[PDB]
């Protein structure tokens, strides 16, 4: 008998450190992971984070995950970093998981690079009233 | 520095690190990166992407959703290594191999009944535009480096457009006369029409820099008999004289991001930023920074500023992995900013340099303009209208006019030095097609919001 | 929170197909304001102040910052690709969706007031109203078709029963060959009904989130309106008595309602709403009813003569709307107006001169007009430079129509740039573009 | 075509036209 | 706040050419 919880986080980083900065507050968290319970360390879109955990325990599972970004949040305050939570610890279903699946493929077909060799453009008319 | 991309090319030594080459014809540059680059004109009719494919292949893309700007001109280019063929008695184009850049660059013929090895002449990067105001406009405030040009001067077509007329009159403009001109679509058109072709050519390039210019026709539509420019693409080879030592100043032309929804926090990479090295040489390792950085209107309605700096960790070159970068050609930079701020040229216009090189940020300006057509009225005192400076378009608002003067405030932050170019279209119609250029004369500095914790 | 409109405008609507344009349906500006912001007009007065718009990305770019409504729009760029039935744009659009549904078209044009609707939404809580009319009997100038067309559409048949307000059974002639048939079982109940024929539909449905719920697991359903609706009036009997999931995923199982009191309570029920008997109201399978209006004008333009006739029927309606907005526009350079016709509407950037009698018509921007030139009750629209010696009798026109000296035409329908000869007729619209 | 230093604009013109057109 | 609003795009906070969001927060 088992149980899937996911969070939301967004981290940035706007000092002289940069990304080594936040690639070096991300995998701190990770590093405070217990022994039974693994938490995976997972990107969507930047500057966005997913956390998600299996576990048989609610509560032993939320309070680490909570410690678990409060070091990161502390973390990169001291880095002159960003730190906001948005999605609270929350039972997850499959819907969940499928709609999210669906959504991260959309994404990531969105980001995808396009090829512009057209020799055409539409520029005759470029207003905006 | 040190570069080799792949085992044709001989790899540089990171040891010496001296600016004392300072030579455009350098072995591991007219094989490594395209250094000369040159442009390509000629509006409609032509279809010049085919021809630019028959030498290069593919080029330029897009994202369709750009995001933020949306405003990014469109300019295309892309690179070839021409290298002639090198042959005792050759009846050129039998003197002639060039193709893209995977061939090394000593290449052993194969040619049948002769051998040998054949060396290349010189890293050519060609670019383009499929628009026809956009392409004069950002090359005529020094955004487009180029060293010569060629027309295509379309053969399916009537007598020479007014579309060839703007050309000119550009090109007088820009004081460059290493242009040269190729007759298009010669399969089509037979004697008597080519004959007359040829006769407006020369009719219509009397007057200008252009004048006594090579031309030579290509059968471009079908993409077949390409002998001729196979061969003057090797024998009109004009020196293109390039200084290389000084400072080091980029403008940035897109960026963008290559992470993956899905990767782990150990394979996390920073967001690349491509554009065009004016001048200086580039260093891996070295302090890059971004003068207008993140503006933030505050209270008070000043910006934040902030020239944010991060330490380069990766320059690379279309496929091939190269260090210490030189002007020429258009090249990508791999920061070490984070990613949220890279991501689908979010930021575009920028200027990229070492620290101590940041010029001055003036917001409120005065220029020199110069009126072209014919009759036109003068410039309109308290006006709105949108104003174009390095690869940055904005919404101005001119102040005061003194006769043939005027001075203008900035509705956004603006990193220039005095003296550059400046370009102005007004909103008419449903879009602004564009009324004027010139050259800016001084300017009052925005406040000195370069600060730091 | 008591609602979430979405308007729909997904390329067709419902069928473009059905005639030929150059301009994408919803950026069409019939009336001098664009058709898809008239039920805007009448959501922002109601008093919403959210709509869920559902277009493609090449209208996004076309409309080009024109209007500035207090509503809060949420655009959002449909894939292009071919096509894509109603019921899969509501299928995508999904995560948004918290409360009940306003699901609405892109071509309504009307003067009904949204009161009877929710009204009986609220009183007999079912799943379903709809606003329909007694068919409009269309008789009017032919729309340039040579005076010569018939065309055959099924009988579709409509059985509201005694007081015209509850809904029994809905189908059309398309697939019946001679005669009807019935259950049978449903006679016993309700001994006396009625049908009506030849009716007016308006796709302004109020649903509820089951029926949203139910649709997105099941697969075959493609339309809305074609086959989701029958399937409800159809189930509305159809096996009741033996269900009033894993097969089918039968409608009847994603029901589940009561009456608890948390942050929202009630009264005692015993003699709050009707109380006369132990419980009448708490307990519904599936219930479907209408409100069938008489009169007024509640069109919606989906072919040409439909569009002749809502051009040419709503200048009143207008002034009522916005009276502060007059029908000339002093942007316009006009130099006479005592032969202007009244009750006609005029647009910015327009030039007239002698014998420019725009009569009961309409016209758009950029128009150039010399003496002897009339509209009369036709369509001028854009960039259009007519001379002396012109004419029309009612048709449309379209960018860069051109004529020239004497040009004098009776229903004058013309495309993009097709330059017209001196003494002309088009008798016979057609197409020439 | 025959020598190397130059070449004639018209003589290149023929050469090529003739070995489009016949061969 | 006024008849003036006109969406029409995206208002994205991350632009870095017009930044409305959290920008530098620190301790």
């Amino acid at each position: 008998q088992a149980v899937k919880i996911r969070a939301d986080i967004e981290v940035a980083c706007y000092g002289y450190e940069g990304i080594d900065a936040v690639k070096e507050a991300l995998r701190a968290g990770l590093n405070c992971s217990t022994e039974n319970m693994p938490i995976k360390i997972n990107l969507i879109a930047p500057p966005r984070y997913v956390m998600t955990t299996t576990t048989l325990e609610r509560t032993e599972g939320l309070s680490v995950l909570s410690q678990a970004m409060a070091v990161i949040k502390e973390k990169i305050e001291e880095k002159r970093g960003v730190f906001n939570v948005q999605m609270e610890p929350k039972v997850v279903t499959d819907t969940d998981e499928t709609e999210l699946a669906r959504q991260m493929e959309r994404l990531e077909r969105e980001n995808a690079e396009v090829d512009g060799d057209d020799d055409a453009e539409e520029m005759e008319a470029k207003a905006e009233d | 520095g040190v570069t080799l991309g792949q085992p044709h090319l001989s790899r540089q030594d990171l040891t010496t690190l001296d600016v004392t080459k300072l030579t455009p014809l350098s072995h591991e540059v007219i094989s490594r990166q395209a250094t000369i680059n040159i442009g390509t004109i000629g509006h409609v009719a032509h279809g010049k992407s085919t021809v630019v494919k028959a030498i290069s292949g593919v080029h330029t893309v897009r994202f369709k959703n750009e995001l933020e700007r949306n405003i990014t001109i469109k300019l295309g280019y892309a690179n070839a290594k021409i290298y002639k063929l090198d042959d005792p008695s050759c009846p050129r184009p039998e003197c002639y191999r060039s193709c893209g850049s995977s061939t090394p660059d000593e290449f052993p013929t194969d040619i049948p009944g002769t051998k040998g090895n054949f060396k290349l002449v010189r890293h050519v990067s060609f670019v383009d535009c499929p628009g026809h105001d956009i392409l004069m406009a950002t090359m005529l405030n020094g955004a487009a480096v180029m060293d010569a040009a060629l027309l295509l001067i379309a053969g399916n077509e009537s007598c020479p457009q007014p579309q060839t007329s703007e050309h000119l009159a550009a090109i007088e403009i820009m004081k460059l006369k290493h242009i040269l001109i190729l007759q298009n679509k010669i399969d089509l058109v037979k004697e008597s029409q080519a004959k007359e072709q040829y006769e407006q050519i020369l009719a219509f390039v009397q007057g200008t820099v252009a004048e006594g210019a090579p031309i030579i026709p290509i059968s471009a539509q079908l993409k077949y008999n390409i002998e001729v420019v196979c061969e003057y693409i090797v024998k009109k080879i004009p020196v293109p004289p390039r200084d290389f030592t000084s400072e080091p100043r980029l403008i940035v032309i897109r960026s963008f991001d290559v992470n993956k929804p899905g990767c782990e926090v150990d394979d996390l990479k920073g967001g690349v930023a491509g554009g065009s090295i004016l001048k200086g040489v580039l260093k891996v390792g070295q302090e890059i920074e971004v003068r207008p950085g993140i503006v933030s209107k505050d209270s008070e309605g000043k910006l934040m500023c902030k020239p944010i700096f991060s330490k380069i960790v990766s320059l690379f070159a279309e496929h091939n992995d190269l260090q210490y970068a030189a002007p020429g050609g258009l090249i990508g930079v791999g920061t070490k900013i984070d990613p949220t701020l890279c991501r689908a040229d979010r930021m575009v216009g920028q200027v990229l340099g070492a620290v101590g090189a940041l010029p001055e940020i003036f917001t409120e300006l005065e220029i020199s303009y110069f009126l072209l057509r014919a009759k036109v009225q003068k410039l309109s005192k308290n006006e709105v209208l949108m104003v174009n400076i390095g690869s940055l378009s904005t919404g101005g608002r001119v102040s005061a006019v003194k006769a043939d003067l005027g001075k203008i405030v900035l509705t956004n932050p603006v990193c220039t030095e005095v003296g550059e170019k400046i370009a102005l279209s007004r909103r008419v119609e449903k879009h602004w097609r564009l009324i004027g250029w010139g050259q800016i004369r001084r300017g009052v500095t925005i406040k000195p919001t370069v600060d730091d914790d | 929170m008591e609602f979430q409109a979405v308007v729909m405008a997904v390329g067709g609507g419902s069928r473009m197909t059905d005639l030929t344009s150059s301009i994408p349906k919803p950026l069409l500006p019939v009336g001098n304001k664009p058709l898809i912001w008239y039920p805007l007009n009448l959501l922002e007065r109601v008093g919403f102040e959210e709509v869920i718009v559902v277009t493609t990305r090449d209208v996004q770019k076309a409309l080009c910052a024109e209007f500035k409504m207090k509503m809060k729009p949420d655009i959002v760029c449909i894939p292009d690709d071919a096509d894509m039935g109603t019921a899969d744009s509501l299928r995508y659009i999904y995560p948004k969706l918290k409360t009940d549904v306003l699901v609405l078209s892109c071509d309504l044009i009307t003067d009904v007031a949204l009161h009877e609707v929710v009204d009986l939404f609220r009183a007999y809580d079912a799943s379903l109203a709809m606003l329909m009319r007694k068919g409009q009997d269309s008789i009017e100038p032919v729309p340039g078709q040579k005076g010569k067309k018939k065309a055959v559409e099924q009988r579709d048949f409509i059985g509201v029963d005694s007081t015209g307000k509850r809904l029994l059974f809905m189908a059309n002639e398309a697939d019946l060959d001679e005669e009807l048939v019935i259950k049978g079982s449903i006679l016993q109940k309700h001994p006396r009904i009625r049908f009506h024929t030849g009716l007016v539909d308006a796709h302004l449905y109020c649903l509820k989130k089951y029926i949203v719920d139910f649709l997105m697991e099941n697969g075959s359903i493609t339309s809305i309106r074609s086959e989701l609706i029958p399937y409800l009036v159809r189930k509305q009997f159809s096996s009741a008595s033996s269900q009033q999931e894993l097969k089918s995923l039968d409608i009847y199982s994603f029901i589940k309602e009561a009456n608890t009191l948390n942050l929202a309570p009630y009264d005692a029920c015993w003699n709050a709403c009707r109380g006369d008997r132990w419980e009448d109201l708490s307990r519904s399978q599936v219930r479907c009813y209408v409100h069938i209006m008489k009169e007024g004008l509640c069109s919606r333009v989906s072919t040409l003569g439909l569009y002749m006739e809502a051009n040419r029927q709503v200048p009143k309606l207008l002034s009522a709307l916005c009276p502060e907005e007059p029908p000339v526009h002093s942007s316009a350079q006009i130099v006479s107006k005592h032969l202007v016709g009244v009750d006609s509407l005029i647009g910015p950037e327009t030039q007239i001169g002698e014998k420019s009698s725009i009569k009961r018509s309409v016209i758009g921007s950029s128009c150039l007009i010399k003496d002897r030139v009339t509209i009369t009750n036709c369509l001028l629209m854009n960039s259009v430079t007519v001379e002396e010696g012109s004419n029309i009798q009612g048709s449309v026109i379209c960018n860069n129509a051109v004529i020239e000296k004497g040009a004098d035409i009776k229903d004058c329908l013309i495309g993009s740039g097709q330059r017209i000869e001196a003494k002309a007729k088009r008798v016979n619209e057609v197409i020439v573009g | 075509a025959g020598s190397e230093r130059d070449y004639t604009y018209e003589e290149l013109l023929n050469r090529v036209f003739n070995i489009m057109r016949e061969k | 706040g006024l008849h003036l609003w006109n969406s029409f795009c995206s208002v994205d906070p991350y632009n870095p050419q017009n930044f409305t969001a959290t920008i530098q927060t620190a301790a």
